[PDB]
């Protein structure tokens, strides 16, 4: 079974630093680049930072850069975030991701269980148009964001996402770039777009798909999510 | 003596098979190659705007 | 009373037609030997190993000394009356061949050691780097031939004709003297001590060794190291003699400068046979080559 | 001793009727075509990277991935768009001669001297590939894995059979036999029901997968079969024997329809493949380079070349855009 | 002539010269062909000769000119 | 390159590239040698430093820092003219021979003289002196030899027998080395070394164009 747990939340105060570790179990760590998400309360995903396979490539949000350090130890099986000053603004619940990069792999596809972190008191712009849609079972609902740049790079290969987020859970991948379903998700998901205008449509939904749908894209870094679309029933 | 019973019987299966005269089969193979000609990019050589490598 | 008397410097015609002779049959012998082992080389890629790759550097330099040698041979024939621009590229070219042709026959001499001495143990690994050591071989023998290049005009006498020589002062005889310590150095010690250590290693191997072509071996072998003795040894012989004479540790006479002077070209004439001989030496002894141009005659 | 002398005439009876049936051969019938002029490819990549002899190479379905085995023991899966090295398999055993690629692009077989077809999952979620399946009960060395599905393989021997396999169970369903001789190469019809095998025995026979029955034989070869591959519209099959000629056999008419012998060609051919349309009969020989044969008139339209060493592999892409070429000079050379 | 190695063209100097023998004088100043300065004066009977361009009046003749 | 899944792509790309070089580095220390001869003639017993590891049988001893990979090819029971050239590379080839039993002449023949062995050199052994040396004394060397002149004394019948083995080379670039063993011998790995630097040493000498 494939597992990601973390720990090392907590509060803290303003100033201090705290280190958070990400234990993998369950595949090759050492082929897999690993990523940091946060969400901070009742606003959103964001992306924090990354790391290649064999630290090899490493990247930085430009909200903490040059203040956060990852850092990957592959005998150990361990994913560690050494943060130096904490503001009222890092708080947060902070996942980790992991993610494969070849021909045809899906780099979003497992999610960490989350880790909660509080603290005492020119980029792609994704955009989503509604907030909160009302619906009820057995009817086929649309969810759109558009995009900034054309997404849809020279070589055919469009960098969307769609995650899903159940009330108490955390993100799961469904599409990677256009219409390509996941890993064991329901067929009854589709995609389509056409380079910056793009559209999810859930044919026969069900009472376990309620959530928060989340766009993001993965053309170029720092990679940005979309404001979130919220399902009601 | 019980290895070449089997050998006959193949020869029996295969004698009897509904042959066709091979100037039909041999047109059939043209028709073929004629009419699936125009989608070989060894063939005729694509364009270089269509060529991936 | 008759001791202090003006030194005549004589010369005669014949040595001059011989040495014209001699340096054109050299240059066409070296330039077809080079012609042939670089096409045998380059036309078919089965097999580039690095002795190929040696062989291909080895002969680019003896050919780029064939092509220098005509105008040398003018020069000779009467002095040179072609300019400082000529006088300079000629000569730096001349000094990066000889140099690179010496320290390739050096690092021939290394691969064979590393080949044939260490060929079980993982230093034979170590080999993949002939690219490399061209490359370094080719800029350090420009680095030692730049001064040549800088320092190196037109020089005009009363009494002698104009040749290529050095202006570095007033003082130049012994800037000279400095300066010939360079090719003494890195042009004939270190790469005889390098040949020398390494086929002396190679020949103890083989030695001791139960193949049946043994014989062969060692035959090549002494027969490059003493061809390579007898092509350049006069010339550094005689070129010790004049730096000994010029410092006066042995005593000067118009008769001994005379006989240096004819001993220091006849010399040179000696050991430029490097170029012509450098082919059948190192690649048409084997059969590898011999095979290859055969194969290529259809 | 009366069941030799009913051979012999049942055998008599078979030739006899095969004559009957031949009236014009195909170069007499469609000499009326132009010919197809000079086929000149250029090599557009050169995958580098392995380090010993490739006997074996396949397209995905995608046309944009390989796969291909060597000595070094190593499975390397290809980009052959932007020449990346997408998976790097190990292989138990340094001797492999037969790669296979699944059709749907999940799984990829590859087996070889060591006497069973392994099988290797690709789409796995701990993100390595792993062996699902060892797949065992051959007595000789394994040649030309061809996927069925994603659970139905069929394998060729040196013990003179073929052998249709379920990977689920990994028990031999069905076995084939009826072969003299080492079974060298096999490939499975476009309709995916009927292949044929080329044995050491100079005969290739049709077979069916369902029933596990020989169909058809075919004869005329004067050496080893080394490789066969199907017309595209699954009606005639090319083969390739160590007699440095290549023949045309049809399944309807039971004959050879014509063969591709030069007389500048001394060598044998080891990998035979067509084009999409199915003019152009590709044959790989031990001279080093591959000739180009025009599959209606025998013509050398071009010659490939460009190899180092013997070529040991062919493969056409499933739209025709390129043709790959492995040799023993660990390189692959892609054509266009 | 021809020469590939040019030298001193004097090897050693006499300081015994009577001026009225003296036919011809010649200077060759400091230079790449050699490190001293030589004069050298051609007598009436065809003897040639060096002189010290140290020495005081040929010193005084050299400047001279 | 552009994307960024490209970028990493690549990246993944380059590390498998330098594993597969480590790998290569890592496999060039070893020998390869392919081991032949008729059956119960000791061809799995010469060395007791064993160390194995249907079908090819693989054996890893190593000495003086060198390891040594014995293929033995028993027990395929195939035309050999289908897979013999998946051992073009070897180092040599290892012929153990016992005397105390023609075929072993015949393989030897039709491996001498294989077009993929022409260069190959061969390591014979003949094992068995013990056996032999008492066999001989019961019944001469004459009954599979007829051909047989000289003296029945061991000496003369094993340099007869040796050869007639290395009459059949018939092939130039290509030495045999001989070796005589029995049962109670332990330095089989020595000569097996001292063989196979020979061998590397006359493939270096023809590489550098010596001779």
């Amino acid at each position: 079974d494939v597992q990601l747990v973390e720990s090392g939340g907590g509060l803290v105060q303003p100033g201090g630093s705290r280190k958070l570790s990400c234990s993998a179990s369950g595949f090759a760590f050492s082929s897999f680049g690993m990523h940091w998400v946060r969400q901070a309360p009742e606003k959103g995903l964001e992306w924090v930072a990354y790391i290649s396979s064999g630290s090899g490539t490493i990247y930085y949000a430009d909200t903490v850069k040059g203040r956060f350090t990852i850092s990957r130890d592959d005998p150990k099986n361990t994913l560690f975030l050494q943060m130096t000053s904490l503001r009222s603004e890092d708080t947060a619940m902070y996942y980790c991701v992991r993610s494969i990069y070849y021909y045809g792999s899906s780099p979003f596809d497992f999610w960490g269980q989350g880790t909660t972190l509080t603290v005492s008191s020119s980029d792609i712009v994704m955009t989503q148009a509604t907030s909160s849609v009302p619906v009820t079972p057995g009817e086929s609902v649309s969810i759109s964001c558009r995009s900034s740049k054309s997404l849809l790079h020279s070589n055919g290969n469009t960098y969307l996402y769609w995650f899903l987020q159940r009330p108490g859970q955390s993100p799961q991948l469904l599409i990677y770039r256009m219409s390509n379903l996941a890993s064991g998700v329901p067929d009854r998901f589709s995609g389509s777009g056409s380079g910056t205008a793009f559209t999810l449509t859930i044919s026969r939904l069900e009472a376990e798909d309620v959530g928060v749908y989340y766009c993001m894209q993965h053309l170029e870094y720092p990679l940005t999510f979309g404001a979130g679309t919220k399902l009601e029933l | 003596i019980a290895q070449a019973r089997k050998l006959v019987e193949q020869l029996k299966m295969e004698a009897n098979i509904d042959r066709i005269k091979v100037s039909k089969a041999a047109a059939d193979l043209m028709a073929y190659c004629e009419a699936h000609a125009k989608e070989d990019p060894l063939l005729t050589p694509v364009p270089a705007s269509e060529n991936p490598f | 009373l008759l001791d202090a008397a003006p030194c005549e410097p004589e010369s005669l015609e014949i040595n001059k037609y011989f040495v014209v002779i001699i340096y054109a049959l050299v240059f066409l012998l070296s330039l077809l030997g080079n012609s042939l082992v670089m096409l045998v080389i380059l036309y078919s890629r089965v097999g580039r190993s690095v002795t190929d790759v040696y062989l291909l550097n080895l002969a680019l330099a003896d050919l780029l000394f064939a092509l220098t040698l005509p105008i040398w041979a003018a020069s000779k024939v009467n002095g040179w009356i072609f300019g400082t621009f000529l006088c300079k590229v000629v000569s730096l070219l001349k000094e990066v061949n000889f140099y690179s042709g010496i320290l390739l026959l050096a690092c021939i001499s290394v691969d064979r050691y590393l080949a044939i001495v260490h060929a079980t143990r993982t230093l034979t690994q170590k080999r993949y780097l002939v690219k490399f050591i061209c490359l370094s071989i080719w800029g350090l023998s420009l680095l030692l031939a730049l001064p040549v290049l800088l320092f190196r005009r037109t020089v005009y006498s009363s009494n002698v004709s104009p040749a290529c020589y050095e202006d570095m002062g007033n003082n130049t005889a012994n800037w000279r003297m400095l300066l010939r310590i360079l090719p003494q150095s890195f042009g004939f010690i270190v790469p005889l001590l390098i040949m020398l250590f390494c086929y002396g290693f190679t020949l103890r191997t083989l030695f001791k060794a139960h193949m049946g072509q043994k014989h062969r071996a060692m035959r090549v072998i002494f027969a490059v190291v003493l061809i390579f003795l007898l092509c350049w040894l006069p010339y550094n012989l005689v070129l010790l003699a004049d730096t000994l004479m010029r410092t006066q540790v042995i005593q000067e006479t118009c008769e001994r400068r005379n006989h240096i002077d004819r001993a220091l070209d006849a010399t040179e004439i000696l050991g430029i046979l490097h170029s012509c001989l450098n082919p059948l030496i190192y690649a048409f002894i084997g059969q590898k080559f011999r095979h290859g141009l055969l194969k290529i005659l259809a | 001793d009366q069941l030799r002398q009913e051979a012999e005439q049942l055998k008599n009876q078979i030739r006899d009727a095969r004559k009957a049936c031949a009236d014009a051969t195909l170069s007499q019938i469609t000499n009326n075509i132009d010919p197809v002029g000079r086929i000149q490819m250029r090599t557009r990549r050169t995958l580098r990277g392995h380090l010993a002899k490739i006997y074996a190479m396949h397209w995905g379905t995608d046309s944009r991935l390989l796969v291909s085995a060597s000595q070094d023991g190593k499975l390397i899966i290809w980009d052959s768009y932007t020449t990346n090295k997408v998976h790097a398999i190990p292989l138990r055993s340094s001797w492999v001669m037969t790669c296979a690629y699944a059709p749907s692009g999940n799984y990829v077989a590859c087996g070889g001297l060591d006497n069973i077809c392994s099988i290797y999952n690709l789409k796995t979620r701990e993100g390595n590939v792993r062996v699902s399946r060892e797949l065992a009960g051959h007595t000789g060395y394994l040649s030309c894995c061809r996927f069925l599905d994603d659970n139905q393989i069929v394998t060729s021997s040196g013990d003179t059979t073929c052998a249709l396999w379920d990977i689920e169970t990994g028990q031999q369903t069905t076995t084939f036999t009826g072969h003299t001789g080492d079974v060298m190469s096999l490939s499975l019809a476009p309709d995916t029901r009927l292949f044929v095998s080329g044995a050491c025995d100079a005969s290739a026979k049709l077979w069916d997968v369902r029933e596990g029955m020989c169909r058809q034989t075919f004869t005329g070869h004067e050496s080893d079969i080394n490789a066969i591959c199907f017309f595209p519209n699954g009606n005639a099959f090319a083969t390739g024997s160590d007699d440095a000629t290549c023949r045309l056999f049809d399944l309807r008419a039971d004959q050879e329809l014509m063969t591709y012998s030069h007389d500048n060609i001394i060598c044998g051919i080891t990998s035979v493949s067509f084009s999409k349309s199915g003019r152009l009969l590709l044959a790989g020989y031990d001279d080093f380079n591959c000739n180009v044969w025009d599959a209606l008139k025998a013509d050398r339209a071009g010659v490939l070349a460009g190899h180092d060493n013997r070529v040991s592999c062919l493969g056409v892409t499933d739209d025709g855009m390129a043709v790959a070429t492995g040799s023993w000079d660990s390189f692959l050379k892609i054509w266009n | 002539a021809v020469l590939t190695e040019l030298r001193c063209t004097c090897l050693r100097v006499t300081l015994r010269v009577n001026p009225k023998t003296i036919g011809k004088l010649q200077v060759f100043p400091a230079g790449p062909q050699c490190s001293k300065v030589e004069v050298v004066a051609s007598l009436k009977n065809g003897k040639q000769v060096c002189l010290d361009p140290e020495a005081p009046f040929l010193k005084k003749v050299i400047q001279k000119i | 390159t552009l994307s960024a899944e490209e970028r990493a792509a690549l990246e993944r790309s380059k590390a498998i590239e330098k594993n597969l070089k480590e790998d290569g580095i890592s496999a060039a220390k070893d020998v390869k040698l392919l081991l032949l001869g008729a059956d119960n003639s000791g061809k799995s017993t010469i060395v007791k430093q064993m160390k194995i590891i249907t079908g090819i049988v693989e054996t890893h001893f190593t000495f003086k820092n060198l390891h040594f990979r014995l293929f033995d090819v028993g027990g395929q029971r195939s035309e050999r003219k289908k897979w013999i050239h998946c051992f073009e590379d070897v180092t040599a080839i290892i012929f153990c021979v016992d005397l105390s039993d023609h075929e072993s002449l015949m393989l030897f023949d039709s491996i001498c003289n294989n077009k993929f062995f022409i260069d190959t050199s061969i390591i014979l052994f003949l094992n068995k002196k013990d056996l032999f040396g008492e066999k001989i004394k019961k019944s001469p060397l004459t009954i599979c030899f007829p051909e047989y002149t000289g003296p029945n004394t061991y000496e003369d019948a094993a340099a007869y027998i040796q050869a007639q083995f290395e009459s059949k080379n018939r092939s130039p670039n290509k030495e045999i080395y001989c070796h005589m063993t029995c049962a109670t011998d332990t330095n089989n790995a020595q000569v097996i070394f001292d063989a196979v630097t020979d061998i590397i040493i006359a493939n270096n000498l023809r590489g550098c164009g010596l001779y």
